[PDB]
Parts: C-alpha cells; sequence; structure tokens
RNA sequence: CAGUCCCUCCCGCUCGGGAGGAGGCACUCUGGGGGGACUGCCGGCGAUAAGCCGGAGGAAGGGGCGGGCGACGGUAGGUCAGUAUGCCCCGAAACCCCCGGGCUACACGCGCGCUACAAUGGGCGGGACAAUGGGACCCGACCUCGAAAGGGGAAGGGAAUCCCCUAAACCCGCCCUCAGUUCGGAUCGCGGGCUGCAACUCGCCCGCGUGAAGCUGGAAUCCCUAGUACCCGCGUGUCAUCAUCGCGC
C-alpha cells in the first residue's frame, strides 16, 4: 500500500508490505536517527499500533523537503496512514484520534508571506 | 493554608476597571458559611463550575451600577 | 611551576601552553599553537611543567621562526621595511616598529600621518555621530 | 523511431489551450501517437517597486507578477503530421518551438 | 548514543518523554484537576492552535506548557533587583529543541535528587506556588481605590509556571551555574514551600498586599 | 571634446530610455526604464496587480 | 460579518417564488438547482444562495 | 549491509581509526599550522583531525558519486561572526580537501572522471561497506532491532 | 531496490543490505477542470426576523486564511532636482565639456538597523534538512596549481534538463572551566586576492603580533497577538565592489 503525508513543506511517501518489521527512513533505520525527539515523533504511531503489526509488516518511507522536524512529522503521518490502510481497523483509528486529532487529518497550516515595512523579521514585523 | 474553596455557579458579567475582572456568583463548598452564594471578583478567565479559592468569606461586591 | 618566565615576560602554569604563551605581547593563539606544534609538543599541556630546554626551544623559534618550518605569512610583519625579510617582532620590537612607521608616515605627510597625529581614524570611518 | 518536442508558451491560458486543442485534434485526425500536453512550471516574474514618487511619505510598495505558462507536446515523427503545424492559426502571444529528438 | 537509544526504546510502552508514566501521579488541590492535562503522551509537543481556542490550552500537557513558558522568558520590562534578563547567546527562542534537552536534564536531576516521579513533584510545586488573591483598582466618582480580588485557577497555573520559568532565568543568569540545575532548585524549593524560592516568595507577596488592601 | 566618455559600468553608463534620469533602472531581462516610469507603462506590458 | 447580502436576499425570494416545489431542505440539491437555474459563475455566491434558500425552504414549513 | 544502515558518526570514527594505519594518507607539513576552514576562528584541537577529514571525504564520494572541490568547500563551510556586522556563512579551505582527495586517489579508493568529478572505485565501496557491516553486526548485538 | 523477471557492482549473518541500467508509471510534484464547504443541521439566545452562542459531523467552518480594489473633501503636506507644464531668468552665460577635491569631512545632539556585553557558552568531527528566484563577457559544475581571495583548462546550461547549492536553526563522541578572558572583535602595521583608467579622501576579503568599550543599562519608552509573537538563516532586486540596507523566501 502507498500512502502520502504532508506537513508544511516536507512530503513523506510510504510503502507498506509484509515483512519482518524492517522500517526504514530514506533507507536509514529509525533507531539511529540522531535527533531523539524526532525519533520519538516518528515512533509514536507504531508505538501505539502494537508490536504485532510492528513485526508483521515492512514499511519504507522517503521524506523530502522542510526541516528534520517537518520530515519527522510527515513520516509520523505516513506511518499512521499506512498502518490504518494496511489493517483497515476502526479501533486503531479511534485510538489514533484520541491520542491526537491530526493522525489521519494533518496540519493545514502554511507560512504567511512577508509584508513590507521591514519584511525581514517576519510578516507582522514593522519599524519602530 | 486556611483557604476556602468554592464553585463558580453563575457569572453576572465582565467587570473591573479594564474588563479583565469578572463578577461571578460563587457558592461556598467548604468552610464556616457552607453553601453561601456570594458575588465575588475573579481575575483570569473563568467558566461555570470552576473551583475558586477564597481568603475571606465576609467579602462581597457592590452591585454594578450601569 | 606556577610562575614561568619565557622571553622576558611571565606566564601562569594553570593555563595550557597555547593559552600560556598568549600572555606574551608578540604571540597569539594561532602563533602559539603552530610554534608549539613545530616544537613537537601538544600546546594543550599545562604551563607548569615548562622545562628549560623546551623554554629555549620556544625562545629560538621566536628568534628565527622562518627557519623552523613556519611559513612566511604567519608572521606579523612579513617583508620588513628595513631588511626585506619576513620576521616576527616581539615586545619592544613591535613597539619600535610601529613607532618608526608612525614617524615615517608623519615625515612623508601621508593622510594616515595626519590621522595618526590627530588621533583620528584612518580607514574611511565616518565621524558625524560615532566615536 | 523519432519524436518531435513542441514547446508552446504564452501569457493568456486560453490561447495556449486553444493551440493545444488544435494540435491534439490535428494529431488525432492524422492518426499519430501524441504525448498529451504536459503543463510545465509556469514562470512567475515578480517585481516590487515603491509607490512613492518622492522621498516623502510612508514607505508603500507594490508587487506585480507575470505568470508565463508553458506546455510540452511530444509527438511521433510523421511528415504529413508536421506539414499541419505550420498552417495552424497561432495567436500572437503564443510562441511555439518545434525540435526533433531521436 | 546508547543513552539516546535507551531513552528511545523505554517509552515504547507510552511513557511521557522517556519514563515516569502519568498513572502514579495524582493531583492534590481540587481546583487544578480539570486544567492540568496529565494524559499519557510520548512527547509534550502538539504544535496546536490552542491560542485560537479561548480555553483549549487546558488540553495541552503540563510539561509542554512549562516549556512554553521557559522558551519565551528573556528580555522584558521587569528588573527584579535591578537586573536585565535576556538570552544574548543562543537564545531558547524558537529553539524548542534546546528547551527540550535542558528540561530533559531537569527531569534527570529531579530524579537523582529526590528519587520520586518528577511529575508528582511538579504537581507539588505548582500547587504550592499559586497565589490566591490579588489587587484591582476600581474608580467611582473619580475615586480610585484598591480592592482584594480572588484569582481564577487557570491564571493561577499561568502565574505559577511563569514563576518557575522566571526563577530559572533569574538564577541561571550571570552565574557559573547552569540553567537545568536552577530549574531543579526552583521546582524543589517550591514543592516544599521553601520561601527562598522566588515562586513561593512572590506568591506570598501577591497574596499579601491584597491581604491588606481590603 | 564635446563627447561623453564611454562607460560600461556605473550609474552614468545606465540611463532610462523613457525619462532619461540617471537613477533607478531596473534591468530584469532588459527593460531599461526608470522605477517610477515603470508605473505609467505597467498595464501595457501585460503586468497585472494581484 | 455573517449577514447575507441584500441582492442575495432579493434573488432568493424570487427564485423560491417561481419554483417553490423545486427546492427542498437539502443544501447540495438546492445548490445544484441554483446552479442550473441561475447564471452565477462565482462558486461562493452560488453556495451562499444555496444556503439562504436552504434556510428559507426550512422556514416555509415551520409556519 | 552498507553505510546507509549505520550511523554516520560511528562509521566515520571507524573509517578514521582504520585509515590512520594506511601510509599513503598523511597530513602534509602545512596541515598542523593551517586551520581546516576560512570561517573557523581557532585552530583544530586534536591532531587526528586530518584523517577524520579523509574518513569523511571518501564517505562523501560513497554517497554523491562524482564530487569536486568547490562543492566540498561549500559543504564544509560554516558560520563565522563578522564583529559588528552579522554572522555570515562562508566556504572552507580548498587545499586541504584537494590534498586529501589526491592522497585517496593515489590510495586507489577514489578515481577521477574528468569533466564530471571524483567518483568512488569498487574497492573503496568494498572497504566502506565492510566497515559498515562490521558496525551493523556490532549494533545488531547492541540493538537487536537492527536485524530488521 | 513503489512492484521490479533480465543485466551490472559491492558486502553479508546467506537472512538479506545498498546502488545503477532494463522497463514502468506508482506518491508528492508541474499544471488544463470540478467538487467539497454552505448558519449545512441539533439545541438555545434573539420578535419566531436579522443575526448570535454552544454543540456535533466534516481535512477545513458562523465576514475559511492574507491581500488587490481606500469613495467625498481636507492637509494651501512633498514632488516644477523626471516626465506635461503656468510664470520669470541666463544666453559664450544661470550654456556645455574635461579633470583635482566634496557630497564620507567632527567637542557634539537625535533616529533607525548590525553586532559585543558567555557556560545556553568558544573550538574539533559526524549527521535531518529546504526555499523565493537567478545565470550568457553569465551560472559556472568539474580536472589541476596555489593556504587563500584566485589562476590554466573545462562539461552542461537562454530555465522542472546544467550551475548558483551550501540553507540555517539542531543533537551528539570530545576539549576548554566563570574569566573584560580562550567572550568580542573595533582600533593599528604587515604581506597576498578580485574589480575597475584608478580606491589614502575613495571598496571589501584572505592570514599574521594586537586587543577598545561592553560583564545587563533611571524617569520614561514604541509595537505583535496563531504559522502568529519570539528567534534563525537562505536568496535576490539595484549590482565589478559598495547595503549592517530595502525586498521577499
Amino acid at each position: 500500500i502507498q500512502t502520502t503525508g504532508k506537513r508544511k513543506t516536507a512530503i513523506a511517501r510510504a510503502v507498506i508490505r509484509e515483512g519482518k518489521g524492517r522500517v526504514r527512513i530514506n533507507g536509514k533505520p529509525v533507531e539511529i536517527i540522531e535527533p531523539e525527539i524526532a525519533r520519538f515523533t516518528i515512533l509514536e504511531p507504531l508505538i501505539l499500533a502494537g508490536e504485532e503489526i510492528w513485526n508483521s509488516v515492512d514499511i519504507d518511507v522517503k521524506v523530502e523537503g522542510g526541516g528534520f522536524m517537518g520530515q519527522a512529522e510527515a513520516a509520523r503521518m505516513a506511518i499512521a496512514r499506512a498502518l490504518v490502510e494496511w489493517t483497515g481497523d476502526m479501533s486503531l483509528k479511534e485510538k489514533f484520534m484520541k491520542y491526537d486529532r491530526t493522525m489521519l487529518v494533518g496540519d493545514p497550516r502554511r507560512t504567511e508571506p512577508h509584508k513590507p515595512n521591514r519584511s525581514t523579521k517576519g510578516p507582522r514585523a514593522k519599524r519602530q | 493554608d486556611e483557604g476556602y474553596p468554592a464553585e463558580v455557579i453563575e457569572i453576572i458579567g465582565r467587570t473591573g476597571t479594564t474588563g479583565d475582572v469578572t463578577q461571578v456568583k460563587v457558592r461556598i463548598l467548604e468552610g464556616r458559611d457552607k453553601g453561601r452564594v456570594i458575588r465575588r471578583n475573579v481575575r483570569g478567565p473563568v467558566r461555570i463550575g470552576d473551583i475558586l479559592i477564597l481568603r475571606e468569606t465576609e467579602r462581597e461586591a457592590r452591585e454594578i451600577k450601569s | 611551576r606556577h610562575i614561568v618566565r619565557v622571553a622576558g615576560v611571565d606566564l601562569d602554569g594553570n593555563k595550557q601552553l597555547r593559552w600560556a604563551l598568549t600572555a606574551i605581547k608578540g604571540i597569539g593563539i594561532n602563533f602559539a599553537t603552530m610554534v608549539c606544534r613545530v616544537a613537537g609538543l601538544d600546546p594543550f599541556m599545562k604551563a607548569g611543567y615548562l622545562t628549560d630546554e623546551q623554554v629555549k626551544k620556544i625562545e629560538e623559534i621566536l628568534a628565527d621562526p622562518v627557519a623552523h618550518g613556519i611559513p612566511r605569512w604567519a608572521v606579523n610583519r612579513p617583508k620588513d621595511y628595513e631588511t626585506g625579510r619576513d620576521l616576527h617582532l616581539i615586545t619592544a620590537k613591535l613597539d619600535m616598529a610601529i613607532r618608526e612607521d608612525i614617524m615615517r608616515l608623519r615625515r612623508i605627510r601621508a593622510y594616515r600621518g595626519i590621522r595618526h597625529e590627530l588621533g583620528l581614524p584612518v580607514r574611511g570611518q565616518r565621524t558625524r555621530s560615532n566615536f | 523511431m523519432q519524436k518531435a518536442r513542441i514547446k508552446i508558451a504564452s501569457t493568456n491560458v486560453r490561447s495556449l489551450d486553444e493551440v493545444a486543442n488544435q494540435i491534439k485534434q490535428i494529431a488525432e485526425r492524422t492518426g499519430v501517437r501524441m504525448s498529451g500536453p504536459i503543463p510545465l512550471p509556469t514562470k512567475r516574474i515578480r517585481i516590487t517597486t515603491r509607490k512613492s514618487p518622492d522621498g516623502e511619505g510612508s514607505a508603500t510598495f507594490d508587487r506585480w507578477e507575470l505568470r508565463v505558462h508553458k506546455r510540452l507536446i511530444d509527438i511521433e515523427a510523421d511528415e504529413r503530421a508536421m506539414r499541419q503545424i505550420m498552417r495552424i492559426r497561432v495567436p500572437e502571444d503564443v510562441t511555439i518551438e518545434i525540435e526533433l529528438i531521436s | 548514543a546508547k543513552p539516546l537509544n535507551e531513552r528511545f526504546f523505554i517509552p515504547h510502552e507510552i511513557k511521557v518523554m522517556g519514563r515516569w508514566s502519568t498513572e502514579d501521579v495524582e493531583v492534590r488541590d481540587p481546583s487544578l484537576k480539570p486544567y492540568i492535562n496529565l494524559e499519557p503522551r510520548l512527547l509534550p509537543h502538539t504544535h496546536g492552535r490552542h491560542a485560537k481556542k479561548h480555553f483549549g490550552k487546558a488540553n495541552v500537557h503540563i510539561v509542554e506548557r512549562l516549556i512554553n513558558k521557559i522558551m519565551r522568558s528573556g528580555g522584558s520590562h521587569y528588573k527584579v533587583a535591578g537586573h536585565f534578563m535576556r538570552r544574548e547567546h543562543r537564545s531558547l527562542n524558537s529553539k524548542k529543541v534546546k528547551a527540550y534537552e535542558v528540561v530533559k536534564e531537569a527531569f534527570k536531576i529531579i530524579e537523582q535528587r529526590t528519587g520520586k516521579n518528577p511529575i508528582q513533584v511538579l504537581v507539588w510545586a505548582i500547587e504550592n506556588a499559586a497565589p490566591r488573591e490579588d489587587t484591582t483598582s476600581v474608580m467611582f466618582g473619580g475615586i480610585r481605590y484598591h480592592v482584594a480580588v480572588d484569582i481564577s485557577p487557570m491564571r493561577r497555573l499561568d502565574v505559577a509556571l511563569r514563576n518557575i520559568a522566571l526563577g530559572a532565568s533569574a538564577k541561571c543568569y550571570r552565574n557559573k551555574m547552569s540553567f537545568a540545575e536552577a530549574l531543579a532548585e526552583e521546582i524543589i524549593l517550591a514543592a516544599n514551600k521553601d520561601p527562598k524560592s522566588y515562586a513561593y516568595s512572590k506568591k506570598l507577596e501577591i497574596e499579601r498586599i491584597a491581604e491588606s488592601s481590603r | 571634446y564635446n563627447k561623453r566618455k564611454p562607460r560600461k559600468f556605473g550609474k552614468g553608463a545606465r540611463r532610462c530610455i523613457r525619462c532619461g534620469q540617471y537613477g533607478p533602472i531596473i534591468r530584469i531581462q532588459g527593460l531599461m526604464l526608470c522605477r517610477h516610469c515603470f508605473r505609467e507603462v505597467a498595464p501595457k506590458l501585460g503586468f497585472r496587480k494581484y | 460579518g455573517k449577514i447575507r447580502q441584500g441582492f442575495i436576499k432579493r434573488v432568493a425570494r424570487e427564485l423560491v417564488n417561481k419554483y417553490p416545489n423545486e427546492f427542498t431542505t437539502d443544501f447540495e440539491h438546492n445548490k445544484k438547482k441554483v446552479q442550473e437555474l441561475t447564471n452565477v459563475t462565482s462558486k461562493k455566491i452560488r453556495n451562499r444562495i444555496a444556503g439562504y434558500v436552504t434556510k428559507l425552504v426550512r422556514m416555509k414549513m415551520e409556519g | 549491509a552498507t553505510v546507509y544502515d549505520v550511523p554516520g558518526d560511528l562509521l566515520v570514527e571507524r573509517v578514521a581509526q582504520r585509515l590512520k594505519e594506511i601510509p599513503e594518507i598523511k597530513p602534509p607539513e602545512w596541515a598542523p599550522f593551517v586551520k581546516t576552514g576560512r570561517h573557523k576562528e581557532r585552530l583544530p584541537e586534536q591532531e587526528d583531525w586530518w584523517y577524520y577529514r579523509v574518513a569523511s571525504i571518501l564517505r562523501r564520494v560513497y554517497l554523491d558519486g562524482p564530487v569536486g572541490i568547490e562543492r566540498l568547500r561549500t559543504y564544509y563551510g560554516g558560520r563565522k561572526n563578522r564583529g559588528h556586522a552579522p554572522e555570515k556563512f562562508y566556504k572552507a579551505g580548498g587545499s586541504i580537501i584537494r590534498k586529501a582527495l589526491q592522497q585517496l586517489e593515489a590510495a586507489g579508493f577514489v578515481e577521477k572522471v574528468p569533466g564530471k568529478g571524483r567518483v568512488i572505485t569498487p574497492k573503496g565501496r568494498s572497504f566502506l561497506d565492510k566497515i559498515a557491516t562490521e558496525l551493523k553486526k556490532e549494533l545488531e548485538e547492541i540493538i537487536p532491532e537492527l536485524k530488521k
């Protein structure tokens, strides 16, 4: 199964199949990614899914764009969607919603343009 | 800490010299005047059912003069 | 040795040797590092163990840095005015060199000469509100 | 096998779609395999300028944008098909570049 | 990286940050119960639009809110004892990863110094550092006068967490000592109602003055 | 002697083709126009406000 | 800034007066009927007319 | 197993300690006196920093295939403070990486495609993936989940 | 290595790991259209109206988000030192051309941006990373030499084809140990690099001894309110260089 994930600019493309449990981020293992907090975020949906499905399927996800936090959140979205589509289970979806409302929805937030009068520090920045 | 908790049961309306204070009707739940309903002033956003904590049961607020 | 004298100035042993030579007016951070590496000794060791043979090694690297493997661009005044040979000036040597340059600039009546005479900036800095 | 790569570019979207439809109808009426019109990244030329004509006044600026759009048509080689792209009625603003690729 | 991977795998059984699940932790005063979010979540970070929600901030986890206070505390109109507090050098502003790591060390320190669940001690500090009455100005016939006024619970949380963060800045600034150790001291001193803590002392100041302005 | 010297660089080399001032000449893909003159020809160039 | 504009309040009354039976309480249905009956090109005003006629049809049977 | 299955830090450390033995790779006589980058403020601290550079640069040739000098300079560049003016991003030195690439090219680990870059020879790939699978064995023992 | 027979490379525990070609069009993507989303409904409020509040459902909801679009007059505001131009004035000048300087000059007052006022820390090494746009005497990849700014050669590129290309923020393996100093570089002099007829008035950078003030600043004080404040950087306009600026990402 192919699944999509969008957060700000980062884009996560995930492919889930049967396998030993080999989950790879851009081809790298999830356990070695140096940011520990990003590791937490990536591992949350498969933490909450269960060891059984963790070991039953193999998911390969490629993330591109944004920052590492955006990549990790998009990856989290991708694992969540891939797991729910592969299982097709309502109870997992409802637990995911209870944990947070974005696991199947996402964040529709995007950056605002930088308006004039000292646009450098942000959109709503003006002179003194 | 000889403080008396109580429950916000009605809000009369926003008050105070800047609209920040809210005049709330609060019912005492624990203390000497158990169950007394008093109009009390609250700083910080308030709702119905909030556990206020009070230092003095004697204190009341003047009727708002609109 | 808490107090160590090298090249006519005093240094403390607590700080590491590269940091210890930094108290020499005429040695910096990079300069101390590269001379102590020319010496073959880590500049990181504390300056309380500075033995005399290593002290005179550092001294004779100050005397003639170019012959010790140091390239010619790491000295303060390469291609010295009155010789044409790159050298590293130490203490009163720097002070006299800058004094000579000040008097020389005043003599030729260069713009920099008058700026130095008035205690004025040289490199085009604007005096309307700063300073 | 040989293909002709036809790059069409214009400012008004309607003219570009008109020429694309004419090329598609010609290719299908001539019975030639044609790769459909691929809409390439529109180039966005953005220019900012201060609206104050003088040094007096609050600093107000205006941004104007050209959206110049482009499409790619990869068709197979056919002389009878290539004879009917020089006769097409092209609107002035539409620019067409027809190259050949092995 | 083995400590990193150990803290990566331990919360596999849904544990806040790394360890110290939220089940053993309770709430003492009855007012903070519907406003502290103690729900079990791996990371205290939602990126949520709770500001847009007039009261949706109650759903954010307590440690997340504490970091939300900690990361915006530098450079302001307050000069406590004539000092200017500001993060000149790698400000925590926008660096919530730095705040994450620092308060991570803070949890570790409270573990190794008290040996209990850190969330329980945080509950203790917030419960004991909340002022309960303040002063308000009311004018009638032009006659400004001061009045004692009760505080809402949610503002009590806001002010308590702000005292925690402002204390962390206060001690960590201009000292060889480092931010985490300071945050640990402010929390532990408030949790035992130590008046030396700025949080409890200023809770006392706000409760007083209002005590006398009746 | 009445000739102006040949300059490829600097403001004195660049002049607006419409007004003739020596100041603000935007050269985005070769326009050669002053910045304010640019407004009096904005809608003839195809440009549109957004 | 909810308020339905005046010319919408004007259009809807005629629309439901001519074809009352055509419209029901369903928003998508009345929206498609507004689309086919009127010449609005702005999707937003089409859907606003749809919403107002939805509410209007709802009040038709309440009294 | 490959470099892609193992952390970068540990793998570069392993390649550095392993390549420290080889005689063809050596810091030049001007290496201990010239800092690794223009943007750098002080001199390097450890004396192994040369081999690390090699241990990293070959890894780069393992990933990007053809590599040249300028792109390496941009990657190794960093942020330097400009006093009263703000911090700015600058490129690193070129001669150090050029010498490292030449030493590796004489080492047979990397080769030159003129007009496209420096690519990695099959022998270099074998050595790198051998270290990587060594580390993957070790971390599989440390972390059983890497078996997956 | 979306699945990937066939071919190529390397490794392994022989499970498989990773990479390319073969060939495919799979997700985002680029863009020709349409839908969805609309006080749509529940309840209350409100005259039952308008419209409001709370609720659920929905990716998104009661001016969806930011703007373009600011009428009638007033301020006798600024702009004839740009364009059209009332009026007056000079006409070898109140014309034109060439060059040295000035427009950068300081006991100083004021405004605005940039940075320095460390242990969050400075230094070595690894790694998760974009994006607005631009490029022809240009982007310039890339081979090679020189620390280096750069020189010789050099592929590709007039725009999803090549280059600018790296983002930056961050964390860690390690070092330093609360100091006007290992902060911070102004300030000098030296020697090299780019540009241009040439930069001392009048460019910056590269490295060297050198290290200012500044170690948290009174009355008073301006502005933002959710992808927003805070904070952090990239790029580009104008442009050889000059902006710590404006722009916009």
